[PDB]
């Protein structure tokens, strides 16, 4: 605020000073005056042509506009300027990591290094560029050295909070992280000098009902919408009123759609830019419980939260850790993710959902995945059919054997199917049906891939589409590749050495990570036969491929969360190791409310050893199966009216505390 | 994925 | 070709996946190849070509971060694969890093120096940063891939790059047929037959049918051309359909001809051009006119399918389109003279003064008028402002030279203060008077030509950090429209006079660097050129009036830039080639009637550039002409040129109405 | 230009 002042009066005193120009320019860039810090940095410029660090700050400010193509001449410009000069290095590669260019990011980012070896941002943008690719060379030391660079800037923080789950810093470092973020947070609310808002004491002004605010720049078609979506419209009238702030414009989807139309105010804050402005009207809709669903994600304006327009603040779902901010009163979880022992972690206080505060529109969403059928030479996942239609498409059939689960026999019907899918032809009729091939479902209805609308033919899924074998275990994770680690990796490899008889199954989460893991699973005794890959599909592939797989192997260090409920919803067991931050007890919460303990490894020794046993033990896997196959349905997992009605009860007991005593941990 | 867009959480 | 009974035999065999997915992708079925790659690297998963082919469809789907794992995947599997890396590098360029474009070109021809799409694509990107290094070679080379290629049947020279290097007026012609035949062959596979077209105007109830068809119905040059055209034409005789190859981006300029025009078409939700040609047809079309050519968003298809009887290349591509479904390219005298007509495919059309055309009048009229301010120039500090009139009759002292100038006193340095300080603008008697800098904070699209601007606008020479007491040849195309010889040419004009600066700009910011060495290789200091930002269209075309002389490029002119730069009042001095692209600037001055600005050779362009720099009588009197004549001339006047546009279509459509092929229309 | 977008004519 007072560096505009003084920069302004730098040049009264001096009309034609282009540092304090750019200096100014940056401020203005800090504060969100783009337009404005854009102009300054050009005066800057036409001042002195040769200015490296201006080109490179308005590289900033382009980028920040989504001028992508500017920034980039802008960053080069200062490189050529200065060959020497490390920040257009850094900030170059940085606009190469947003374009999943990682190769070139990781040379832009080494080359800074090089020119000035003390530069800490630089080393931790490089090194999740390397957790990216699944580059684990120095690897020791590399974690050793992140522990160190943030040790030593606490006394703004150069990991992110969204990181600092993945590396081994204590407790007390990744909640410290958050609270530095969330600090800088208030000093840009600050300047708007807000006097401090006067918040209902009471529900009188509503009609009884309770008014819950839901900020998300994720409604749309992101993995927020996938899990949250039939929760505002199953809110009980009543009681509650639904206020959805979204923070991003409308992105076109049938996600988008739903939460407009099911809600009872929908709110588009991305038109009011201005934070002030922005919560003002968060304040003017009379809010009582608001809900924040970014933490530190893609699209946060946390600052909304910062200025403290609602008497109860809450975090949710969209962030899996703490906020570390005192300007959020309570995070929802259960115990299960985040046990009462642990609450030190949190700034925030802990209100526990009673099985899993995770949830899922798997049910809604997809739900031609409530039953299926098999083709014959029984296997349960070798060649699979879905269908809104196909208990019809059976029932037309001259044998069936149901064991529930039909199966159809070897005839000249499954005959046309399996070359359908050995042509990679499109679709074929079968008794006036669409029988379609689960290659093709954005060719066939795009919508339905996206999971915007359940599909409306038959769909055939099978391992020979993917390169699977037909006569072994598939073992899958089905995650990003970042969240593997080497540890991971060897208890991975040590179960495929126990099980001959099988491959685990990985996607190209980025393939430029591929070869990585391929080279560090042949360090280990892993034959290349043994770990397949298959790029990452349009979602309801996704979904529905997850029945090809026999069991999912969860990553310890950061868990499957939408991944984890898209495998259970497909009917495949999944083993967990769940560890110390929130992250690593996500997928563990989530069987706990399925109800099998039985996946929960205490220790590596124990993960591998269920595995194993899952691999071997066939009739044990059938048995377990067969218990996820049924609990879907049958447990609060995927409940969505269930989840809400419970999550309405934390919210009147959030309220009524208030209505006295300040924020307390809730059972 | 390669031809349409997969959508993730990432850091801001 | 069926590989699809190829696969049949066998399942698994990844080559032929590969290459039905490569064919698909031939006619356009982008999805279902997508399909194919992944079952080809299913099978073989380190199988480069897949990969690589695969990013080229990503590519068009435009998943351009999908593209990029592709293509570096391809580089992961085989570091020495060439042809994945000059797609690579492809991609750099697009993004805008020419630097990388090059890097990554140049592996491709380490890798494989038999490379000829790769060289002229790299010849390209040289050419767009002004880096002449080996120019004459580069050059000659150039020449020698296409005397090649065209002996054996694709030219790796785009025809939209063909006036850029020495090829001949038989070898331009012949790049063009290329990329003309291969809309003809992408046509044939879909078996059409000849359309029946209409023979005399009964059922159109006496009005000829126009069919504009543009993928720039939008923030684009063309619209900043055309815009008001079809809204100009006469009911009574003419029917006026717009076709447009690109989405409503949400521009004014897409409002506005969508209001006008009679019937506003969107081919771009119609992706087949089968299904888009026999719209066209059933619209009972008499004249189609291709305003794309060989540029961004063309869909040529749709004019290789002859839907109409009559076809005329206008305005938008500065070239022939070496097709004979072309009919006509409408031109003028100046730009293609009939004694030159051989370059043409297409019969010339003639416009009784310029083909071109621009919608400035109607865009920029708070530039009709001026003030300046004192301590006389007409081009230091400058106002405009369509409340200018008012404005200054709201103040106590004004000397009229038609030119206002304010005196020096409180009301002339507060606006002064302003400048200095770089503050965004104030009010004097009320009136609101803003900084040329500033404008995309005061009004968007004021900025962009969109809107006409509410204030009044101050425009330096201190902005952009011109001389006060010099004079300032500009230029301001985009930098690869300079070559050696250009560079040459100015600097020379620049040592004959000592008082000047040549005022340039970052197009792209890159380029700077190679043109300042090239300059100090026979110039003077780093204080000689000055480079400025590219700048919103209104500002661009606003400070153009700071300028004394607009210096020409002789390779390939200021088209839209042309008339940019005369709608201020700025001469242009001018050296008429021989491509039509190397004509238009002379051709435009022609119509403005200063015939005395258009050089024969080098040596009377420097002459010419000469004398309006040093006889400062000569300079009031060249540039009092051209603020005069863009007004009463023919050039800006978007009804006249409509009208005889109109006279030339009858002329047309009567000469084919008498059962006759096409012929020069004169 | 350098915060926006400046459209030019160009190859296909
Ligand atoms: O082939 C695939 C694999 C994953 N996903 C989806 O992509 C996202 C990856 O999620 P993310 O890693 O961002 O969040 P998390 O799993 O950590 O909760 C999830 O939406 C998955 O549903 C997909 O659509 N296709
Ligand atoms: O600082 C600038 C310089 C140019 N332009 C515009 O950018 C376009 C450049 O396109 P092109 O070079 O294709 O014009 P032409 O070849 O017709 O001169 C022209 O509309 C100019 O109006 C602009 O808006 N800002
Ligand atoms: C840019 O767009 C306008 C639209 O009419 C056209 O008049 C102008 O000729 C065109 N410029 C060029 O084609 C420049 C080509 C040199 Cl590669
Ligand atoms: C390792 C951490 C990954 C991560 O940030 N996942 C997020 C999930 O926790 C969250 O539930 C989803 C849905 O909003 O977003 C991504």
């Amino acid at each position: 605020e007072e560096a505009v002042r003084l920069y302004r009066k730098a040049l009264e005193v001096f009309p034609e000073f282009a540092a304090a120009h750019s200096n100014l320019a940056s401020v203005l860039q800090q504060q969100g005056k783009l337009q404005e810090a854009l102009m300054h940095y050009k005066e800057a410029i036409r001042i002195s042509p040769t200015f490296a660090d201006a080109y490179s700050n308005m590289g900033n400010t382009l980028k920040e506009m989504q001028d992508v193509q500017g920034a980039l001449q802008c960053y080069t410009r200062a490189i050529q300027i200065n060959p020497a000069f490390a920040d257009a290095h850094s900030n170059l590669a940085s606009i190469h990591k947003d374009s999943g260019n990682i190769p070139e990011a990781i040379a832009s980012y080494r080359t800074a290094l090089k020119l000035k070896p003390d530069f800490p941002d630089a080393y931790c943008n490089l090194a999740h560029c390397l957790q990216i690719v699944c580059d684990w060379t120095d690897y020791d030391e590399r974690m050793k050295k992140l522990v160190s660079i943030v040790a030593d800037q606490l006394e703004l923080p150069s990991v992110h909070p969204h990181h600092s789950m993945l590396y081994p810093l204590s407790h007390g470092f990744r909640k410290a992280i958050a609270e530095r973020h969330g600090n800088l947070c208030l000093d840009k609310i600050n300047v708007l000098h807000k006097p401090p808002y006067e918040h209902p004491k009471d529900l009188k002004l509503s009609d009884g009902r309770l008014r819950v605010g839901y900020v998300s720049s994720d409604f749309g078609n992101h993995p927020t919408s996938h899990l949250m979506q039939s929760i505002p419209g199953m809110h009980n009238p009543d009681k509650f009123e639904v206020f959805c702030y979204a923070l991003s414009p409308d992105d076109g989807t049938n996600f988008r759609v739903k939460v407009m139309a099911e809600a009872n105010h929908f709110i588009d804050l991305s038109q009011i830019p201005c934070n002030g402005k922005a919560a003002d009207r968060i304040h003017q809709d009379g809010i009582h419980i608001l809900v924040n669903m970014n933490g530190y994600t893609k699209g946060a304006r946390n600052e909304l939260f910062a200025l403290r327009p609602a008497p109860i603040q809450a975090m949710w779902l969209g962030y899996p850790g703490t906020s570390g901010a005192l300007f959020m009163d309570y995070i929802i979880t259960d115990q299960e993710t985040s046990p009462a022992e642990v609450a030190e972690q949190y700034s925030e206080k802990l209100a526990y959902m009673p099985h899993t505060f995770f949830i899922g529109d798997h049910a809604n969403m997809f739900p031609h995945l409530k039953k299926k059928a098999v083709i014959d030479f029984i296997y349960d996942n070798r060649i699979v059919l879905n269908g809104i239609d196909l208990k019809a498409f059976l029932d037309s059939l001259p044998d069936v054997k149901i064991v529930n689960m039909p199966v159809i026999p070897m005839n000249t019907i499954a005959e046309a199917v399996i070359e359908m899918i050995n042509r990679g032809q499109i679709q074929i009729t079968i008794n006036g049906f669409s029988i379609s091939n689960g290659l093709a479902t954005t060719q066939i209805n795009n919508k339905a891939a996206t999971g915007e609308e359940v599909p409306r033919t038959i769909i055939v899924t099978t391992r020979s589409q993917y390169g699977l074998p037909e006569d072994a275990i598939v073992y899958c994770n089905f995650n990003q590749l970042y969240k593997i680690d080497p540890s991971t990796l060897q208890m991975w490899a040590n179960i495929l050495k126990r099980v001959p008889n099988s491959v685990l199954w990985l996607l190209r989460f980025p393939a430029v990570g591929e070869p990585n893991i391929q080279q560090y699973a042949q360090n280990m005794g892993l034959p290349q036969n043994r770990i397949i890959f298959s790029p990452v599909a349009p979602k309801e592939e996704h979904v529905r491929r997850g029945q090809l797989a026999d069991v999912c192997l969860d990553t310890p260090l950061c868990n499957g969360h939408t991944t984890g409920m898209d495998v259970l919803w497909a009917g495949t067991p999944m083993v967990t190791m769940p560890g110390e931050t929130l992250a690593s007890r996500v997928a563990a919460s989530q069987l706990t409310c399925l109800g099998c303990l039985e996946l929960i490894a205490k220790n590596r020794q124990e993960y591998e050893d269920i595995a194993v046993k899952l691999g071997t033990d066939l009739e044990y896997l059938k048995k377990v199966r067969g218990k996820v196959w049924k609990q879907r349905i049958s447990s609060p997992l995927f409940n969505t009216k269930q989840y809400t009605m419970e999550l309405e009860r934390l919210y009147l007991q959030m309220w009524e505390h208030y209505a006295a005593n300040k924020p307390d941990h809730m059972i | 994925y390669p031809g349409g867009s997969t959508p993730v959480s990432s850091a801001n």
